RNA sequence: UUGGGCUCUGUGGGUGCUUGGCCGCUGGCCAGACCUACUUCAAAGCCACCGGGGGUACCUACCGGUUG
């Protein structure tokens, strides 16, 4: 009813869960601010897909992250494959798909794990 | 699982593959084929002991 | 049991392996007993997730 | 490229349940395939179809006697008029009432036609191809009579030599004998008294006698002779024949009264031809083991047709020296598999029937089948010289042909007994692999040895899609992993890699610039990635461009019906732009493969019989007993063969029971042409072959104000700027001006042509004399052009060797087919004479 | 006229012109309804619907002034000869005309009504009743009425006859006159006077279904009910205002309806064409009226381009029926209802069309292959402010695209009862419309109720949104449509600029609307968001590239990199999509104004229509002009593409329709119109032309000769080794022609019986195939021969069925032992003279293998045809060793340049 | 914008290409009407779907006989 979609976020043994309904801009992990949450030299790592996106286009959403489980490294990969995730799912739930589509391609053509719970997998020559 | 493997043989003849097709007036085929005998020299005659 | 069973085959929610289903006689083999599983994006998936809270919109 | 797909022609089959004709000629061959009708030209190996298109299955087609009209009827009433060499729709009209018989007279001026209890002549509206000063009219058919003294379905009609009356085969065992008009000496009268009902009355060329065939196999010769008590003359029968055919009832006969022959086609699958005033048996002979559907004669009387119903089994047989004209086997089953050779000119395909059968593209016609497979036939594929083809079934077991001797030469089972469900093959044809759903893991073997090289494996659960790179080095497989696996395969240390999905995989495909893979995947998105760096160019969603649903039996929307929203498979377009991908859909999608948008979108079918075919159906069919098209109607007939329900319950896939009464539509899968400029998808009704109309549309490359045709020839005639003339032609691209012009220069100023000729035409121009070698009667001025193109243009041609590829490949099939058509003579006779001369 | 479009059909159109219907009871369960186009009549069901039966063919050369239907046939006067009209009555069944009416040759009158009964039909012109024994369709008499005034004489209202009266006519003076006249003897027996003669004419009368009473209307205003034997008279009723005369009345014979109980029979419907109302009065008591319905049409207005009226009513055989065709192309049939008393009648079917011309006119992409395709539904704009989808294929499935509950709207507020109206309501008219049906699914498009033009995703962009785009009159805002669910969607789209919408287009995938105002700015909207994305330009030198003028002509490629923007004066500015921003332009401002354009992709070829009468023709990628066309001498109203980029279509002001070939440059047609044709349209494939004209609403349908047959129209106007034309299949089974019969031999023979009839009748030509070309193979060659052309005998051959071939080929002999005898000898000279000749390299060598491969005995034993054979064998390894080195080179070198790194 | 909303029901259209309602129809009717005649010769066979193993007193059928 309510603008509202909800999205996960996968690593080794990280997990974040992420909530984005509408707003004016706020961000937060686990209730404190985005510019506070990390190993501070990791915070432009976790400023990446802001900055490939452009604000305005998180200007309308508000979102809560949960994260838990893991160390840092771990912890800010699951808060940017959250935020991602969680945006692409937003847009897809709630305005254009063609935007949708333009954020999506946008994204990958960057980073591929910003999308995909690509898992380390124990696959050595054999 | 689709059956046991059994062994089993097909007896051809000699005959052109247009010979061995099916019914048409005209084949496919140009004139370069049209001659050759479903067995190769080795079929038609192996030296051995 | 078979009544929730049959009347969501009616509808359509159970993939097996790449196709649906409509026909709900479909005899499965023992091969296939465990490829049989839920649709693409349905509601019933959606229950499932909704409860165990790993509900992702994506 | 430039993606301006028409309709085509099609192939897939050749026949359905419906009339089959012959032209008043002798060469053209009219047959129904569900709605679209094709003509098979039987002198030079020819074969098209028709653009026009009906909501259901076909039940009748007529012709004039003159030749250029055809009329078609499909069942439930509509029907559609066409000139017949000018292959476009006249007219069209709507029977309100379902048709059971249907004839033409030889006066071309009216023809017969028979709603089950009504029955009605129609004149036929003239044609705008026929009047000088004239048009189409607007409500063209014109009633002219129609009676109803009958009690039934209307069988059979035959006009007179005349055109002055006609017999009607009713089903309440009489027929009827009319005049057009009022006559004096006539009274429209009925030929009664019989067992099984007249299914075929005749007249004979002197309208003196007549024929009544009946379905117990009961011919009736009848004669206008006196009452036996002696103005008072009666219709009255003078004798009568059976044929002893046992145990069945036959359902279609024809009679020649210009030879006075008679054929009469069966319930158990033998047929009897007869001479017929006589009655003396020419001969019989069993066609088929299920039934005779249609039969029919030349006009001449040479040759006789028949038409099966239930398995593919179209014949045209040569009665007086006993052969065959033609005997072809279509599909009772799905198409799982369609390719062309690399030569083009074929396109063998496998279904799951068993049977596989190549064709070829030229002529419409099947030349073998192979039938030792024992199962379903699931995939196939070629090599790079194209001499041999890989088959994958169901049997459990690999079966390799070599294409120009026709021999399993190569048999593999897999020792823990697998069961096939995808196949590949390498390029140049070392390596076959194949992946299952018994044992998830994949299996290569080698093609000289034969036995097991190796199992691979990395898979959680079987494998679903298997594909090749061009090179011969990279293998891909797709599955139910959730993994998109590249096997690095032929160095020495082989190794995995995983493309993790968000999803499942159900096709892969490549690019032979292979760089390029891309995967489609259940949730309908389909990705292209970059083949080194295993990375995600590009993806892209599909669900509601393939959202084409509501098939029957299912109370979803079309907006949610899951499994049409999966693309079955994809293909890349001969250069690698236009991925082409189709499914278990109404539609077929077509997308530029560098800035990700769908080029173009294509239906795969208009029909109606079949299931779930236009996305949304009414509330006028849907009573209360459920959909209108299930209550089974196959529990009302008169044939116990009919009325016999051998299903199992359920079971999606195939077995002899065939339920097989409104399939759905799956589009089975798609192929390109090889040599480009063409395609088809292959479909559950037959196989839809789309090409480049490059002829009817105009398309300049790049042209100024002051380029006309009026120009060009008088730069031609009176300058004769030989060079500039061929790139303004070329630049207007007009096909029969460019053919003008490339006809009007001589020969010797094709070097300078060529010589300064630009880079920016050449390549187009290499198709285009490729064309004139495929299909003009100037090889050695082709030739010569040719040899002049590769002395100018052989570096850079090598040097680009990919945006040129297809052209050069068109090239190569223009030299080949001119050398394997003439030089092996050439050098054959000279050999031959030289012998001769030596004696 | 023309040389490519023949005319076939006018279209939008049930009743737009003042001639009455007809309705005739088939049965005892349909209706048969008839009604003039105006230059055809459509005959409707009643039970089946309101689709079309039958359509009159062939079209009268006039206007039609009158008609009537009886069982079978269709009579049809027209003509008004008064002003050059030539007049005439033709008699159609079922849609075509059997007959043609014998007319007086002294007959300077419009003729202007029928009526049938016994064996006689009888026709009023203006004061001029002529007779027409039916039985032979031939002219009996003529009556002849006398007044002493001018004025009084004049025929007007009409005439019927009793059901019970033989042979009686009755007919309506100017004056206020009734007069009975027996037309056995063509003799007026009476004549009956207006009480209280202050009314002047009888404008109507019609018989009651009581005997031998006739209801008369007045234009002086008073409903009459008299005897018409006793002259006495029933009742009086003052319901027509003076200048507001009553039209037409009908009674009920359905039995009940009156009364208030429902238990009481005796209803009056009657309609005065000054109005759209009708009126209902229970005649048992005092004649009483009941009930007003109000606004059953639009009303007649001369201050508003508004056209409609009430032409008839009638009560249908015994039912709760009543149809009123009006004047605004408008049929409504009203049912009585029983359960409880009504007044009024609620409608129970309906067919309609405008009141005002077409003004917009468009055709439907095709299901993108399908059926639903190219032609079948056309989107008309008309200048009664509304857009309809029209059904090429069957009318009656064409329908309106409302707007909503507006009638309910009216019917809340005044509008249907006494400030603005109707057509004020509904949104202005329609300056220029796209569709798009890349995305349109259908009814299923938006589950629910939704609002409109209102200035949530995941079910939207599931399945579909609206298609259709519109720009309007004066709005600053274009609206959007649902296609395939037939309303307006939610979405209108402003300028920014404020300035009202000049003109609008949308993306190639349904996704962006696009509208250019007369301000200058272009906007972009998402569909599926309804929300803007782009301005052009957004913030060459970038930020700066607005239209200085008002814009008309914005379309995008279809890939949607370049979007190409026409200002009206000036220039056309291509943009990048993408970015928002100008990339490159092309200006004609001092020497033209661009008007409008049009674009065609399959040939990235883009029309511009120039304020100088001008077309300039553009392909796109090399950003020049590339055909530019001078053939107008108005402003050009519309023009249209090919499907094939083969013909450009265009109309201007003065009526004149020129087309122009687009790949010779040329013109080739131009046809001159009754009407300027205002608007242009083209089925999205082929075969259909669709035209607006002014004034004539309903839209013309034109038919493509050159699609049928070919016209030679190029008339421009202002007011070495070859090959062979022989099957390949043909040759190459001549050489193969043992191995094809092994293929098409039986595997199981033909079980013939034992008693085998010997001596068949033969087949074919006398006994032979039809394939042989008919009129001694031997004869030709030897003459051949004994000339030195063998070309005869060659061609023979070359037609030749392969069967006869090769027995000819088998039949050849030495003979006498001559060298002028030897068929052999004379085939081999044949051979070679063909390969001097460097004709058919092919078959020549076909013919010698198949010839070596048959003969050689003969010719190992003769050596006369050894010298042939050698000279031959010279002239065959020259033209071998040439092609082969050639042949080879080409095929080596193709391998090599395919596969070079080895 | 001088009231509006949800929700349900009822009617018509269309959810496929525009050739009549009926009949004892080369014709007639829709208000219908006429109503019971005329008569030379029964038919050619075959097929024909029941769940498995098991029993056969009686019945059916087939085959091969028997009195009359």
């Amino acid at each position: 009813s309510v603008q509202a979609v909800q999205v996960f976020g996968k690593k080794k043994n990280a997990t974040a869960v992420a909530r984005c309904v509408q707003g004016k801009g706020l961000i937060k992990v686990n209730g404190k601010p985005l510019k506070l949450f990390a190993p501070e030299i990791l915070r432009a790592k976790l400023y990446e897909p802001i900055l490939i996106l452009g604000t305005d286009k998180f200007a309308d959403v508000d979102i809560r992250i949960r994260v838990a489980g893991g160390g840092h490294t771990s912890q800010v990969y699951a808060v940017r494959q959250a935020i991602a995730k969680s945006i692409v799912a937003y847009y897809a739930k709630y305005v254009d798909e063609h935007s949708k589509n333009l954020l999506k391609q946008e994204l990958i053509q960057f980073d591929r794990s910003l999308l995909v719970a690509d898992p380390r997998r124990c696959e050595p020559k054999k | 699982k689709p059956k046991p493997p059994a062994p089993t043989l097909t007896v051809v003849s000699d005959v052109a593959t247009v010979a061995m097709e099916d019914a048409q007036p005209a084949t496919a085929q140009g004139v370069a084929g049209g001659e050759t005998s479903m067995i190769a020299p080795q079929e038609v005659y192996a030296p051995s002991k | 049991t078979v009544q929730a069973a049959t009347k969501l085959i009616e509808q359509g929610h159970v993939r097996v392996g790449v196709e649906e289903v409509r026909d709900p006689a479909f005899l499965v083999t023992r091969n296939m007993e465990d490829f049989v599983t839920w649709t693409v994006g349905s509601k019933i998936k959606q229950n499932i997730m909704k409860y165990r809270d790993k509900l992702d919109d994506f | 490229m430039k993606t301006n797909f028409k309709f085509s022609n099609l192939l897939g089959t050749v026949y359905c349940r419906g009339n089959l004709l012959f032209s008043p000629d002798g060469t053209h061959l009219f047959s129904p395939v569900g709605n679209r009708v094709t003509v098979f030209n039987l002198v030079e190996n020819k074969s098209y179809t028709f653009p026009f298109a009906h909501r259901k299955n076909i039940s009748r087609i007529g012709l004039t006697p003159q030749g250029n009209l055809l009329l078609s009827i499909d069942e439930d009433g509509q029907a559609i008029l066409t000139n017949v060499p000018r292959r476009v729709v006249l007219y069209h009209f709507s029977f309100k009432s379902p048709v059971t018989a249907l004839a033409f007279s030889p006066s071309g001026r009216h023809f017969v036609v028979g709603l089950k209890r009504k029955i009605e002549v129609w004149h036929v509206p003239s044609t705008p191809d026929t009047n000088e000063d004239g048009d189409l009219e607007f409500a063209p058919f014109v009633r002219h009579h129609t009676h109803m003294q009958h009690f039934d379905d209307v069988r059979h009609l035959e006009w007179s030599s005349d055109s002055r009356f006609f017999l009607s085969a009713s089903k309440d065992l009489t027929a009827r004998i009319w005049s057009l008009d009022t006559e004096e000496g006539f009274v429209p009268t009925v030929l009664s008294g019989h067992r099984q009902g007249v299914v075929g009355a005749y007249f004979s060329k002197d309208q003196e006698t007549i024929y009544t065939v009946s379905k117990d196999g009961a011919v009736f010769e009848w004669k206008y002779v006196a009452k036996p008590g002696h103005e008072d003359m009666q219709w009255r029968i003078v004798n009568k024949h059976f044929f002893m055919q046992n145990a069945a009832t036959l359902r279609c006969a024809a009679y020649h009264a210009e030879s006075n022959l008679l054929v009469a086609g069966f319930s158990n699958g033998i047929f009897g031809l007869y001479e017929m005033p006589d009655f003396n048996l020419i001969h019989t002979l069993s066609i088929s083991q299920n039934e005779i559907d249609f039969v029919t004669i030349n006009k001449s009387g040479e040759w006789l047709a028949f038409g099966a119903s239930k398995l593919g089994q179209l014949l045209v047989w040569e009665w007086q020296s006993e052969s065959y004209i033609l005997k072809q086997q279509g599909h009772f089953d799905a198409m799982n598999s369609l390719v062309y050779s690399p030569d083009g000119q074929r396109i063998v395909t496998a279904a799951d029937d068993g049977k596989i059968k190549v064709w070829d593209v030229e002529s419409g016609f099947c030349i073998v089948t192979f039938t030792e497979h024992t199962s379903g036939v699931t995939a196939c594929e070629f090599a790079k010289k194209g001499s041999v083809l890989f088959t994958a079934s169901l049997d459990g077991s690999v079966r390799a042909w070599d294409l120009i001797r026709y021999r399993n030469f190569r048999t593999f089972t897999a020792p823990e007994r697998l069961s096939f469900t995808c196949m590949a093959v390498d390029p140049s044809g070392e390596v076959i692999a194949a992946g299952s759903i018994d044992s998830f893991d994949i299996h290569i073997w080698s093609v000289q040895t034969g036995q097991l090289l190796d199992r691979l494996s990395g898979h959680e659960g079987p494998v679903s899609s298997l594909a090749f790179a061009p090179d011969g080095s990279v293998l891909v497989s797709g599955s139910w992993d959730r993994t998109a696996r590249i096997w690095s395969i032929f160095s020495r240390t082989q190794t995995s890699e995983p493309l993790q999905l968000q999803s499942d995989v159900l096709d892969v495909a490549f690019r032979p610039d292979s760089k390029q893979i891309a995967i489609s995947t259940l949730d309908g998105q389909l990705t292209f990635w970059s083949v080194s760096e295993a990375q995600q160019v590009s993806g892209v969603d599909g669900r509601r461009d393939v959202s084409g649903g509501r098939r029957i039996t299912d109370r979803r929307t079309a907006a949610n019906v899951a499994g049409t929203k999966n693309f079955n498979t994809i293909r890349y377009s001969m250069d690698g732009t236009c991925l082409l991908a189709g499914g278990n859909s109404k539609y077929i999608c077509l997308y530029s493969t560098t800035t990700m948008v769908l080029l173009k979108k294509f239906t795969v079918s208009v029909n109606l019989s079949l299931s779930g075919t236009q996305e949304f159906l009414n509330s006028k069919l849907m009573t209360e007993a459920g959909p209108v098209g299930l209550l089974d109607d196959q529990g009302e007939a008169s044939d116990l063969e009919d009325r016999i329900d051998r299903s199992l319950p359920g079971s999606k896939r195939g077995d002899p029971g065939a339920r097989k009464k409104f399939p759905e539509v799956r589009v089975s899968g798609v192929a390109f042409s090889p040599t480009g400029n063409s395609f088809c998808a292959a479909s559950t009704e037959g196989l839809l072959v789309y090409s480049l109309d490059n002829t009817v549309q105009f398309d300049p490359f790049d042209l100024n104000m002051e380029i006309t045709p009026a120009s060009t020839l008088a730069v031609l005639e009176k300058e004769k700027d030989y060079l500039k003339a061929l790139v303004m032609a070329f630049r207007l691209n007009e096909a029969g001006l460019i053919t003008r012009v490339y006809q009007a220069i001589p020969y010797t100023d094709i070097g300078l042509v060529v010589e300064q000729f630009p880079t920016v035409y050449v390549p187009r121009l290499l198709r285009f004399v490729a064309a004139q070698t495929e299909q003009s009667p100037h090889m050695e001025f082709c030739l010569l052009w040719i040899r002049a193109l590769i002395d100018k243009h052989g570096p850079w041609l090598a040097a680009n060797r990919g945006k040129v590829d297809v052209e050069l490949r068109v090239v190569a099939r223009a030299v080949a087919k001119m050398r394997d058509e003439i030089r092996r003579l050439a050098d054959e006779n000279v050999y031959m004479v030289d012998y001769l001369l030596n004696q | 006229g023309s040389a490519i479009f023949a005319p076939y059909r006018t279209i939008g159109l049930i009743s737009p012109t003042g001639v009455p219907f007809t309705s005739i009871p088939l049965g005892k369960t349909t209706f048969q309804i008839t009604t003039s186009v105006g230059r055809a009549l459509q005959t409707y069901d009643l039970k089946r619907g309101l689709n079309l039966v039958f359509v009159t063919r062939p079209q009268t050369p006039s206007d039609i002034t009158a008609t009537h239907a009886w069982k079978e046939r269709v009579y049809a006067a027209f003509g008004d000869p008064r002003n050059g009209e030539p007049q005439g009555l033709w008699v159609f069944q079922r849609g075509k005309k059997v007959a043609e009416l014998p007319l007086p040759s002294d007959l300077d009158q419009p003729i202007k009504q029928i009526l049938i009964f016994g064996g006689w039909i009888v026709a009023c012109a203006l004061t001029r009743i002529e007779v027409w024994k039916a039985a032979t369709l031939e002219h009996y008499t003529t009556i002849f009425p006398a007044a002493s005034k001018k004025g009084d004489n004049e025929l007007t209202g009409g005439a019927i006859n009793m059901p019970t009266f033989l042979n009686k006519i009755f007919v309506g003076r100017k004056d206020g006159w009734v007069e009975i006249w027996n037309v056995s003897t063509g003799k007026l027996i009476y004549t009956l006077l207006p009480p209280s003669p202050d009314c002047g004419a009888v404008t109507c009368l019609q018989p009651t279904p009581a005997l031998s009473l006739l209801a008369i209307a007045y234009s002086g205003g008073p409903l009459v009910i008299q005897n018409v034997l006793t002259d006495k008279t029933v009742l009086l009723l003052e319901a027509g205002t003076d200048d507001a005369p009553v039209t037409s009345i009908s009674f009920r014979t359905d039995g009940l309806g009156a009364g208030q109980d429902g238990r009481k029979d005796g209803v009056m419907a009657t309609a005065t064409s000054v109005s759209g109302d009708v009126t209902f009065w229970d005649l048992n008591k005092g004649g009483r009226i009941m009930g007003v319905l109000r606004s059953a049409h639009n009303p007649p207005s001369r201050h508003n381009i508004v056209r409609g009226g009430i032409s008839k009513i009638e009560f249908l055989a015994g039912q709760p029926v009543i149809v009123t065709s009006g004047l605004d192309n408008s049929l409504k049939t009203w049912i009585f209802d029983e359960s409880p008393f009504s007044p009024v009648p609620r409608i129970l079917h309906q067919r309609s069309g405008h009141a005002a011309p077409v003004r917009c006119l468009h055709f439907l992409p095709s299901d993108f292959d399908g059926a639903e395709g190219g032609n079948k539904w056309l989107l008309s704009g008309g200048k009664d402010r509304s857009l309809w989808g029209w059904s090429l294929r069957r009318d009656g499935q064409s329908a309106e695209l409302s707007q909503g509950a507006i009638r309910k709207k009216a019917r809340k507020m005044g509008l249907l009862a006494g400030t603005t109206t109707l057509e004020d309501l509904k949104a202005p008219e329609i300056t220029c419309i796209a569709s798009s049906l890349n995305r349109d699914g259908g009814m299923g498009a938006i589950p629910g109720k939704q609002m409109i033009w209102d200035k949530n995703a995941e079910l939207s962009g599931n399945t579909g949104w609206e298609s259709v785009v519109t720009a309007h009159k004066d709005d600053p805002y274009a609206r959007t449509w649902f296609w395939g669910r037939r309303r307006a969607g939610r979405w209108a789209f402003k300028t920014g600029d404020g300035e009202p919408v000049s003109t609008v287009a949308i993306s190639s995938c349904g996704t962006f609307a696009l509208v250019g105002s007369t301000g200058g700015s272009i906007d972009m909207f998402n569909l599926q968001s309804g929300r803007h994305r782009q301005r052009f330009p957004s913030r060459f030198a970038p930020g700066t590239g607005r239209h200085t003028n008002a814009v008309t002509g914005i379309v995008v490629d279809p890939l949607n990199r370049h979007v190409v923007s026409c200002s009206l004066d000036g220039k056309v500015k291509f943009w990048d999509f993408i970015t928002g921003n100008l990339v490159d332009e092309i200006d004609w401002a001092p020497m033209t104004k661009i008007i409008g354009c049009r674009y065609h992709p399959g040939n990235d070829l883009i029309a511009f229509a120039c304020d100088d009468r001008s077309i300039r023709v553009v392909d796109i990628e090399t950003k020049n002009t590339i055909r530019e066309f001078w053939g107008c001498r108005g402003d050009i109203n519309d023009f249209c593409f090919s499907p094939d980029g083969r013909w450009i279509v265009a109309a201007s002001q003065d009526s004149i329709i020129r087309v122009w070939d687009l790949p010779t440059a040329h013109l080739i047609d131009a046809f001159r119109l009754e009407q300027p044709c205002t608007a242009l349209a083209f089925s999205h494939t082929g075969e259909y032309l669709a035209g607006a004209m002014e004034g004539s609403l309903g839209v013309q349908i034109w038919t493509n000769r050159t699609l049928f047959r070919h016209v030679p129209t190029r008339q421009i106007s202002e007011s070495m080794m070859t090959l062979s034309l022989v099957p390949r299949s043909r040759w190459q089974t001549l050489l193969h022609i043992d191995i094809i019969k092994a293929r098409n031999k039986p595997k199981e023979p033909p079980k013939a019986p034992e008693k085998a009839p010997f001596f068949l009748p033969p087949v074919g030509q006398n006994g032979i195939s039809s394939l042989i070309p008919q009129e001694t193979f031997t004869s030709k060659l030897l003459v051949g021969g004994a000339k030195g052309d063998y070309t005869d005998f060659i061609e023979h051959l070359k037609a030749l069925p392969p069967a006869a071939a090769d027995l000819e080929l088998r039949s050849l002999s030495i003979g006498n032992g001559d060298e002028a005898t030897n068929e052999l000898l004379h085939f081999i000279r044949a051979l070679t003279s063909r390969l001097v000749a460097r004709r058919d390299y092919e078959l020549t060598q076909a013919w010698m293998t198949v010839f070596l491969r048959l003969h050689f005995d003969l010719i190992m034993e003769n050596e006369e045809l050894l010298q042939a054979l050698g000279e031959w064998r010279e002239h065959q390894a020259r033209e071998r060793d040439r092609l082969s080195e050639l042949v080879g080179y080409c095929g080596g070198v193709v391998s090599f340049l395919r596969s070079p790194r080895t």
